[PDB]
């Protein structure tokens, strides 16, 4: 292996005014996409969960 | 401490309607249920 | 057109502090006084009179005639 | 000049006890709260057995 | 600590100071205030004078009102210092709080 | 030092004191600390070149 | 970067104050008000 | 029982209830003391236009409200400790009884010489008797002869519970897989109310607890008629 | 653990002095407080001639060799048991 | 922009901003399960039906007051927004890891909430006592919720226990030791201190519960060689440092409001100060087992907890009269928040007081489990940990709004406050000494009387609390811009205006070391 | 006199009875007889008159002690208003008497209560302070 660092922090220093989790490229953005989209339809399933066990189904 | 003016002043009668709008939110609600307590408890 | 007295301009606060901190000393030995007489006493005296010719089949034996026993009627 | 303390101070005052004590007066004789109090000179004690 | 006539004499010295300015005028004043007692009225003359020198009226006057806040519900504090003043007053030109009207709500 | 023209100032007045008097000091004259007055004066600027 | 100042470091707007009182007005009561609804549940179960 | 109105303590029936009476009377009277000196301090600071800003010392009279305190929490805890003590003395007892909480009612169990055992259910709101009283009567009470050392022993067959008779000065908590001990000691006859102290569930605050406390003579015939 | 207490943010001799005098000392007091008071002369136990006590092998060095170093009358027996 | 600010932030007084208004939520539900509780209470006979729906209201009731309310306002609300401000620092040490703190409460919130909503609710009592609280007496999903409720609580105080350490101890100015700052930052580093010791013992606690009600484990059943007792070891051994971890910013913020309007630069005593909350957070960890005086414990262990428990009273005691000591001379501000101040200090030491008789395992025989033991919590907690929150609230609104309340309306709110939970609570002391149980839906008709007028009372603190809503709606809807704030030469936090700006402290205070 | 609000970092005028040198003038611009009248504050005081003396103190100043130490009614309107919210809460209990409670256990009613205190009386309840001991049991009424 070879000491790539340099490279690495050329690019996370770019002034590109980009937050830190968005700053090393697209797949940053598809990441981010896809947890984020996990975290709010399972939170929307686990409403429908809740509405779900709050009756009775005798 | 010091303040300056009101820079949007509430008259008395808004507030009373603030007031007003203020404890029926909490009292209007809560008085239904109450209300509607025997037809809950056996139905 | 007389003069006035120079009256005391020091430690009026700490003065008046220490006055009042002695008197409400005064006062709570007075509560005490009269808490351990209309409150202490009293109960050590009622438990004291009533017990001292006390009968307890007498008592007994009114409450059964009285009915409420489950087990002596 | 006169605030609204000097201007409704006094109104304000009268009529709150006033309006405090009538209607606390009235829920507490008036509809129907049992109080429960004590029996100790007010019950006649009635035979149960 | 130190004696009632140590404390005094550093206190006049203080606003006896002749060049004391108006900054040193104000953090003694507002120094003082904060101590258990009313100042004596050889503080209070060294104080007036040192409004003199600094040509501030309106500040010798407060002095006085200060003087009488200090004393709290005892009446008799005011009268007294302001008779121990009164030459002074007379000196300076210095009207008391009562004879501008400012004594009144 | 500062790199505007004030900056809050919190003074020790005393060794072991816990109290620290706070207040801004402002570019020009000199600024006495409001407890023990000791002095502060404020040199503005720079830091990056 | 964002706004400053009063009414402005608020996730919630104060520009119109009876849309803000309509607004502390669900908020407020929508708290106070869930453990009756939650009661009423409770009981319309069994 | 409690009486409409009541503000302290139900009257002592056993003597170590009378002893909890006289320790609560010797500290309520240093609580009302120290509340109400704080009260009065706090009136006697906002009560003057008199003013001293500067710096205050501490280290003198903190010396003052820190011994204080501590004196007067070992005035406390003196008598706290004796009656505390008391209670755990070595007393022998003439009898033994078990109670075994349930699931909305109390079993009593004598079997020191005969296999004497029932349960304890609340009467019914409904099937009360004239004079009786709304969530305190049982069908069965625990009769007990008065004047006499008892030990009682606590535990559950389902969740937690917990024995308890104010007018005796008792409260032992039930516990599944546990034999808890206290022992009880009327100085009367009479009847003596307790309710369960431990949230057990929907019945918690309908399973009492009621004392019949008789002559050994007739504790002995209901003894033998309940077999 | 980490105690219940706080500073940390630098142990000096002010730090020291502080739980010298707020925290040591004060259990020191405690400590001499339960002690000088659950004291009092134990009621000494009836004397029984064990064997595996009061052992004598070979005398003291000291004394008439049959007492211990610091022999108590009141609470330490001899072989042959209590003293007079 | 909205998203970014508000659900990504990284900024410690938005952040205060999010629990300030979590904690005014949650203490609605509060309120509302607290008027239910005195609803059922208020007449002889039963309202809304046996005891489970009753208790599941009381554990709520418990759970958000405690959990929702206090914690988030006091910790994560005025600790966020001052803590840093106190001690001239640019943020909290770490801002990210602070938004998960605040972000994990909803969920928590969401899961109390869906226990009550399945099954049965959970109607344990706040303590959550095995075997009640098993799957035999309590199967279904309730606890269990109850239980994950309580974890999420958990991480999110001791990631914000680490963050306000590392804070207070790595980021104040150089010069400044830790004997130079606030009384309020000290009560904050040393909650912090106790949270981070006994939330990880109660998260061990209740995991067992989990396990026992979940995998067949069966460390509180005694079938398989289990006590239930040990849960409630390990339930107080938490417990216990909770009740101070809800009292200390409390202390802390009154410190600073009685030095405040007292027109003081000091509070009285400072180095006692620090040495009565530490002395505080320690003893706190070895008087436990006051609440398992009735278990069957050997009476010299509860000889011990008696001595070992009173002994918190020289403490708290230093604090009262150093209060005092700091009224002393004042020139005394009869604000809103003064008058909260002077109600804490007062009511404060009554509820002090009846803790120290409860402290005495005899006494504590007849008096546990009744209402005298709720008289005294009250008197703690909904005037003590309550008054000082209000103080603080009206004192620092300014601040962090920019707009001054109605003072007038404020001494108002204060007023009706005041008469309403002595009347709910005084007479709860009658009923405790007579033999009233608590988590009782109904009481044998003798505690008439005072059950009456103790859920009087609660209706008239509902009626402050509704009037409190009005206030800072009024206050928003009037406008009146903060000017002038006096004595900031001793209180750092108001130096950078009202509100302060988003970032602060971006060039550090000047402190000389001399 | 006009104060803004970015003037926080200045130092700025108050009225306090403990710091009665406030760190600013109560009004630091001047108007061309404003001007005068501090220059004629240069030469002796006893050359200024009463009302020249009064503006001096007022350019300093905003309000003299006895102004900023005045009393208030506003007691009057806080007490009043709590006493109208306390009553407005009395109507919330009459609602709830009247909508929402039903009526209290047959153990209330006044025969079971005289036939319930016989029995309290016949199983001597508190008999040493409480509840019997008020009761004669000789003159079979209660002591009076
Ligand atoms: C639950 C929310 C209610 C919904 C109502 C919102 C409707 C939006 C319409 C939408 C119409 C669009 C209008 C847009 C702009 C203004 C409205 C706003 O932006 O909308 C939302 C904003 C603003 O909030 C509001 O909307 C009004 C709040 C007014 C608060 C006044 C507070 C005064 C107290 C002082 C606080 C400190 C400030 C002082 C200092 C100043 C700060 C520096 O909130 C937030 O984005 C963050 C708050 C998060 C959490 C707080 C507690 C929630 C607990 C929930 C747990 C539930 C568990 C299950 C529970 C399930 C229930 C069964
Ligand atoms: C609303 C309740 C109505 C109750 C009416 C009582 C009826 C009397 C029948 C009159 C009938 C007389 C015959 C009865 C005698 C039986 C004596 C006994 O064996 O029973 C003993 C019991 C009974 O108690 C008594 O021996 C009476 C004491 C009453 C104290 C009342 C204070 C009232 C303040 C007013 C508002 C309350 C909130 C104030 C807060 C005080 C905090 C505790 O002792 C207790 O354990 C109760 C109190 C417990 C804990 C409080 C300790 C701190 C008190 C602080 C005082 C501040 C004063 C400043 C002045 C207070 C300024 C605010
Ligand atoms: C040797 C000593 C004797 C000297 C005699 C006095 C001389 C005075 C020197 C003189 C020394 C200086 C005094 C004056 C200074 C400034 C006066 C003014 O310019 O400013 C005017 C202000 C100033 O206010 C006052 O000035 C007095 C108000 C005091 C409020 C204290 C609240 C305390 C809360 C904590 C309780 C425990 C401690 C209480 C302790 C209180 C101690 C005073 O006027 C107000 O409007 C504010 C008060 C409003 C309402 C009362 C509070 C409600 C309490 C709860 C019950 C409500 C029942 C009603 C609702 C009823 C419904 C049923
Ligand atoms: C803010 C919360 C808070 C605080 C600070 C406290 C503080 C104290 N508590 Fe309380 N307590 C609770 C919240 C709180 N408590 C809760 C929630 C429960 C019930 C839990 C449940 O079961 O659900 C409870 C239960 C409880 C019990 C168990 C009772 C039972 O269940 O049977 C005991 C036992 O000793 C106790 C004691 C104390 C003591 C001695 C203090 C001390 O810290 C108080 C010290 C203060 C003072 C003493 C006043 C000021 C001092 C002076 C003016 C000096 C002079 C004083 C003397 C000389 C005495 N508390
Ligand atoms: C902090 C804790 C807290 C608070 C404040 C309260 C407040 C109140 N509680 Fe309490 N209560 C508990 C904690 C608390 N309680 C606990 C721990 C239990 C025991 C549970 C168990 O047994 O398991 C209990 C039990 C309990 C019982 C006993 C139940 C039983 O044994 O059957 C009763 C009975 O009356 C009761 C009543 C009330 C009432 C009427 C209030 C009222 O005083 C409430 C009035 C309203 C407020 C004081 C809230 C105001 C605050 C805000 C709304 C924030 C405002 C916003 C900002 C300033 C930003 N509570
Ligand atoms: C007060 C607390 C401090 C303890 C020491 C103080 C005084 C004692 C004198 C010297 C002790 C030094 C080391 C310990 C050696 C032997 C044990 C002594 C501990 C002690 O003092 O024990 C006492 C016995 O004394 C005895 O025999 C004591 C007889 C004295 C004989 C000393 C014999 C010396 C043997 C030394 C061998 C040393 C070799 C050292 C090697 C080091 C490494 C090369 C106990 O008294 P007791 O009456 O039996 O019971 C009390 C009944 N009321
Ligand atoms: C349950 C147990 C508790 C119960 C009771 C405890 C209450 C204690 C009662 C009395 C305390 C007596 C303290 C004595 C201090 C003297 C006060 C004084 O006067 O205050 C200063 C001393 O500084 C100083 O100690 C600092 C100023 C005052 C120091 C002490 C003030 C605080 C007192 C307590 C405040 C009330 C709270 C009490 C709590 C119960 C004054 O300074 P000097 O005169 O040098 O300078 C002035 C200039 N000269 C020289 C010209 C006069
Ligand atoms: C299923 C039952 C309940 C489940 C609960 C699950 C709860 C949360 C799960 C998801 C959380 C994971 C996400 C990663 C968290 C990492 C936090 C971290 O690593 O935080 C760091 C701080 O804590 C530090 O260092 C040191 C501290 C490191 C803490 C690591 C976080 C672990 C979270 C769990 C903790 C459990 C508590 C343990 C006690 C029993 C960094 O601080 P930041 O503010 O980010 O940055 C500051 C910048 O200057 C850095 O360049
Ligand atoms: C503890 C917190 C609660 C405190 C007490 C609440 C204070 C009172 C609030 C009033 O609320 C209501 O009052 C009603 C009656 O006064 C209801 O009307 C109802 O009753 C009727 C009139 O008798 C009908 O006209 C309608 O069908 C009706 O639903 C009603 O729904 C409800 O909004
Ligand atoms: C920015 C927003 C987060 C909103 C929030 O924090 O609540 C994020 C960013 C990208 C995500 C979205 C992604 O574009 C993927 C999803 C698929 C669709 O193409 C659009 C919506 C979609 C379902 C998502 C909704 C959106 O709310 C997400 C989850
Ligand atoms: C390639 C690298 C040399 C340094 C470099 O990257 O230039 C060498 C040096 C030491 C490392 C090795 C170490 O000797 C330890 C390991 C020993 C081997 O048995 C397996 C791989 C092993 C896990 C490592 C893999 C190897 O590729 C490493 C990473
Ligand atoms: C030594 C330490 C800090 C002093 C300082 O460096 O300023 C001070 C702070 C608080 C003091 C303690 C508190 O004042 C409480 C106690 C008061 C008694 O007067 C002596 C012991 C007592 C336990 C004090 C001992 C010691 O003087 C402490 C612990
Ligand atoms: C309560 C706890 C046991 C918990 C459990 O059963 O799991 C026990 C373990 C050790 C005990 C302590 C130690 O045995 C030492 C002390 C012994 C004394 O007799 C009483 C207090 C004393 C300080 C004990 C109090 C209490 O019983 C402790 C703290
Ligand atoms: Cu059985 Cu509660
Ligand atoms: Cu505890
Ligand atoms: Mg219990
Ligand atoms: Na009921
Ligand atoms: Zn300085």
């Amino acid at each position: 292996f070879e000491n790539r660092v340099a490279e690495k922090q050329k690019l996370f220093q770019e002034d590109n005014g980009l937050p830190v989790h968005l700053k090393g490229g697209a797949t940053d953005n598809i990441l981010y996409r896809v947890t984020m989209t996990l975290c709010l339809g399972g939170t929307l399933y686990s409403l429908y969960c809740l509405g779900w066990a709050s009756f009775p189904h005798k | 401490i010091t303040a300056k003016p009101a820079k949007t002043p509430t008259s008395p009668k808004e507030q009373a309607i603030g007031l007003s709008v203020t404890f029926l939110s909490f009292l209007l609600p809560a008085g239904w249920v109450l209300y509607h307590l025997d037809n809950y408890k056996k139905s | 057109s007389t003069a006035l007295a120079k009256p005391q301009m020091r430690g009026l606060l700490a003065r008046r502090l220490r006055f009042h901190i002695v008197g409400a000393f005064m006062v709570s030995l007075g509560f005490a006084t009269f808490y351990k007489f209309a409150v202490a006493e009293k109960r050590k005296k009622a438990y004291a009179d009533f017990y001292r010719n006390y009968d307890s089949m007498k008592d007994f034996e009114e409450m059964r005639k009285a009915g409420i026993f489950q087990s002596a009627k | 000049a006169p605030d609204f303390h000097d201007k409704y101070g006094n109104a304000v005052l009268a009529s709150g006890a006033t309006f405090c004590v009538a209607v606390w007066v009235y829920m507490a004789t008036q509809i129907g709260i049992e109080w429960n109090p004590s029996p100790v000179g007010r019950v006649t004690p009635k035979e149960w057995r | 600590h130190e004696t009632d006539e140590e404390f005094d004499a550093r206190w006049v010295t203080y606003f006896n100071k002749p060049d004391i300015d108006a900054w040193e005028l104000r953090k003694g004043m507002n120094t003082l205030v904060g101590y258990d007692l009313v100042p004596e009225p050889k503080i209070i003359d060294a104080a007036l004078r040192a409004c003199r020198r600094l040509n501030d009226f309106a500040s010798a006057v407060r002095i006085l009102e200060v003087v009488k806040d200090k004393a709290g519900p005892h009446k008799e504090i005011y009268p007294y210092v302001i008779q121990e003043l009164r030459p002074t007053l007379n000196e300076l030109g210095i009207s008391t709080p009562e004879e501008l009207g400012l004594d009144k709500v | 030092p500062s790199i505007t023209n004030k900056r809050i100032v919190g003074c020790i007045c005393e060794e072991d004191n816990s109290t620290v008097i706070w207040f801004w000091l402002h570019k020009g004259e000199a600024q006495r600390c409001p407890s023990c007055g000791t002095h502060y004066k404020l040199v503005p600027h720079q830091l990056a070149h | 970067h964002y706004e400053e100042g009063p009414g402005k470091n608020i996730p919630f707007s104060v520009e119109n104050k009876w849309r803000l009182l309509a607004m502390m007005t669900l908020f407020f009561g929508s708290g106070f008000a869930a453990p009756f609804f939650i009661v009423r549940h409770q009981l319309l179960k069994k | 029982m409690a009486y409409p109105m009541q503000l302290g303590f139900q009257d002592a029936t056993s003597p170590i209830m009378e002893e909890l009476l006289h320790f609560h009377d010797h500290t309520l009277m240093i609580v009302f003391l120290i509340s109400s000196l704080v009260l009065y301090i706090i009136s006697l600071m906002l009560t003057t236009k008199l003013t001293h800003t500067s710096t205050m010392d501490a280290q003198e009279v903190e010396t003052i409200w820190t011994i204080l305190p501590a004196i007067i929490l070992i005035l406390i805890a003196l008598p706290s400790l004796r009656i505390l003590y008391m209670m755990d003395e070595i007393n022998n007892p003439s009898l033994t009884v078990k109670t075994m909480g349930h699931q909305w009612y109390w079993s009593y169990e004598y079997t020191d010489y005969e296999d004497l055992s029932f349960d304890s259910y609340m009467i019914p709101t409904s099937e009360l008797k004239p004079g009786e009283l709304r969530l305190l009567e049982v069908d069965n009470r625990v009769v007990l002869p008065m004047e006499m050392t008892i030990r009682m022993l606590v535990s559950s067959e389902d969740v937690l519970h917990s024995w308890a008779v104010p007018s005796l000065g008792l409260k032992t908590d039930a516990i599944p897989g546990r034999l808890n001990q206290t022992t009880l000691m009327s100085s009367r006859p009479g009847l003596y109310y307790g309710q369960c102290s431990e949230i057990c569930g929907s019945n918690h605050s309908f399973m009492p607890i009621v004392l019949e406390l008789v002559p050994l003579k007739y504790f002995e015939k209901w003894s033998a008629s309940m077999l | 653990a980490s105690a219940a207490k706080g500073d940390h943010g630098g142990t000096g001799a002010r730090t020291w002095r502080f739980l010298t005098f707020g925290l040591a000392l004060p259990s020191v007091a405690l400590c001499t407080l339960n002690s000088w008071l659950h004291s009092g002369h134990r009621e000494r136990p009836a004397f029984i001639p064990y064997h595996h006590l009061r052992i004598r092998t070979k005398p003291f060095s000291w004394g008439d060799g049959n007492h211990t170093f610091f022999h108590n009358p009141r609470v330490n027996p001899l072989p042959t048991g209590y003293e007079k | 922009m909205f998203i970014n600010r508000w659900l990504f932030s990284t900024n410690h007084k938005d952040i205060g901003t999010l629990y300030l208004l979590f904690g005014a939520w949650a203490g609605m539900v509060g309120t509302a399960l607290s008027l239910l509780i005195r609803a059922e209470l208020g007449q002889p006979g039963t309202l809304l039906g046996d005891d489970q729906i009753y208790n599941v209201v009381v554990t709520a009731h418990a759970f958000v007051m405690i959990f929702f309310m206090v914690m988030p306002i006091m910790i994560g609300g005025f600790g966020n927004w001052l803590v840093p401000l106190m001690i001239g620092a640019p943020d909290m040490a770490f801002p990210r890891m602070n938004n998960m703190s605040f972000w994990l409460l909803p969920p928590s919130f969401l899961l109390l909430l869906a226990s009550s909503m399945v099954e049965a609710g959970a109607g344990t009592g706040w303590t959550v006592y095995p075997p009640l609280a098993g799957n035999l007496a309590h199967a279904g999903a309730s606890v269990d919720l109850t239980i994950f409720s309580l974890h999420l609580a958990g991480v999110s105080s001791i990631l914000g226990a680490i963050n306000f350490i590392t804070t207070i101890i790595n980021m104040k100015p150089p010069a400044m030791s830790q004997y130079q700052t606030p009384l309020f930052v000290w009560s904050v580093m040393i909650t912090a201190v106790l949270l981070l010791l006994s939330l990880p013992v109660l998260a061990a606690g209740i995991t067992m519960l989990l396990t026992d009600r979940n995998l067949n484990t069966t460390f509180f059943d005694p079938a398989g060689g289990g006590d239930p007792i040990l849960y409630q070891h390990l339930f107080w051994f938490f417990g216990h440092p909770e009740v101070y971890i809800l009292i200390l910013p409390g202390f802390g913020m009154i410190s600073h409001i009685v030095t405040y309007y007292s027109g003081k630069k000091e509070p009285f005593g400072y180095m006692g100060m620090v040495w009565a909350m530490m002395s505080i957070g320690f003893l706190g960890f070895i008087v436990w087992a006051h609440h398992m005086f009735t278990v069957g414990m050997d009476v010299d262990t509860r000889a011990y907890f008696t001595s070992a428990t009173m002994i918190i009273a020289i403490p708290t005691g230093v604090k009262v009269f150093s209060w005092l000591a700091t009224l002393h001379g004042g020139n005394i501000k009869w604000s809103p928040a003064m008058m909260w101040a002077l109600g804490f200090i007062f009511l404060f030491t009554v509820g002090g007081l009846t803790g120290i008789v409860l402290a005495n395992s005899s006494l504590d025989i007849v008096l546990h489990d009744t209402y005298y033991v709720v008289a005294h919590f009250h008197y703690v907690l909904s005037m003590g940990a309550v008054f000082a929150i209000m103080g603080g609230f009206v004192h620092w609104f300014p601040l962090f709004s920019g707009y001054t309340l109605n003072d007038t309306w404020a001494k108002i709110h204060f007023a009706i406050m005041f008469v309403g939970v002595n009347m709910t609570f005084f007479p709860q002391h009658f009923l405790g000494l007579s033999g009233m149980p608590r988590r009782y839906s109904d009481y044998p008709d003798a505690y008439t009387m005072w059950n009456t007028i103790s859920s009087m009372g609660s209706f008239i603190s509902l009626t402050a609390v509704m009037l409190m809503v009005f206030i800072i709606w009024e206050a928003f809807a009037s406008k009146r811009e903060v000017l002038t704030v006096d004595l900031t030469t001793t209180n750092l936090e108001w130096l950078n205006g009202c509100p302060p700006p988003y970032h602060t402290f971006e060039e550090p205070t000047y402190v000389n070391l001399k | 006199s006009v104060v803004k609000s970015e003037d926080y970092a200045l130092p700025s005028y108050v009225d306090r009875r403990d710091y009665p040198l406030p760190d600013v003038a109560h009004v630091k611009n001047l108007s061309a007889s404003q001007k005068a009248l501090k220059e004629k504050e240069k030469a002796s005081w006893s050359s200024l008159s009463i009302d020249e003396k009064v503006e001096l103190y007022r350019l300093k100043f905003k309000e003299s002690f006895a102004e900023m130490n005045r009393s208030t009614n506003e007691w009057k309107t806080v007490v009043g208003a709590a006493m109208f919210f306390i009553g407005f809460t009395a109507l919330l209990l009459i609602w709830e008497k009247h909508y929402v409670y039903g009526p209290i256990p047959h153990t209330f009613e006044e025969e079971w209560v005289a036939k319930q205190t016989k029995r309290m009386l016949d199983m001597k309840v508190a008999p040493i302070q409480g509840f019997s001991a008020k009761w004669d049991y000789d003159k079979n009424e209660w002591k009076k």
